[PDB]
């Protein structure tokens, strides 16, 4: 029941304007000075780096 | 006799499963009816409004009826 139940967040908060107007372009933040501060999980794995401890 | 949690899967509840799709709207389909419904909207109000008038006219032919008021 995990399934559907997941995936009826996606149908409320990521198809609409409203998540594409707020959260889109806030510190766009990548490079080899995003890499100097050392995230880990998301950030550098959620944009850029490959890289995973998994 | 050992009893132990066993273990069981059948269906695996199927892994990453898409849910979103589109429905009811296609894109041109709705402008049939969206544009459509406007294009009813004036000609259904304007009908009214030329009824209106004969009525309009009518309430002002009173004022000029009445010469003892």
């Amino acid at each position: 029941n995990f399934s559907l139940r997941i995936d009826e967040l996606e149908e409320m908060l990521t198809n609409n304007r409203i998540w594409r107007n707020r959260t889109v372009d806030i510190g766009i933040v990548t490079a080899e000075d995003a890499l100097n501060y050392g995230f880990s999980g998301v950030m550098l794995r959620g944009s850029g780096i490959q890289w995973d401890l998994r | 006799x050992x009893x132990x949690x066993x273990x069981x899967x059948x269906x695996x509840x199927x892994x990453x499963x898409x849910x979103x799709x589109x429905x009811x709207x296609x894109g041109y389909s709705m402008f049939a009816v969206g544009i459509g419904a406007l294009l009813f909207g004036y000609w259904s109000m304007m009908k009214w409004n030329r009824e209106r008038r004969r009525l309009q006219i009518e309430d002002f032919e009173a004022r000029i009826a009445l010469m003892p008021l």
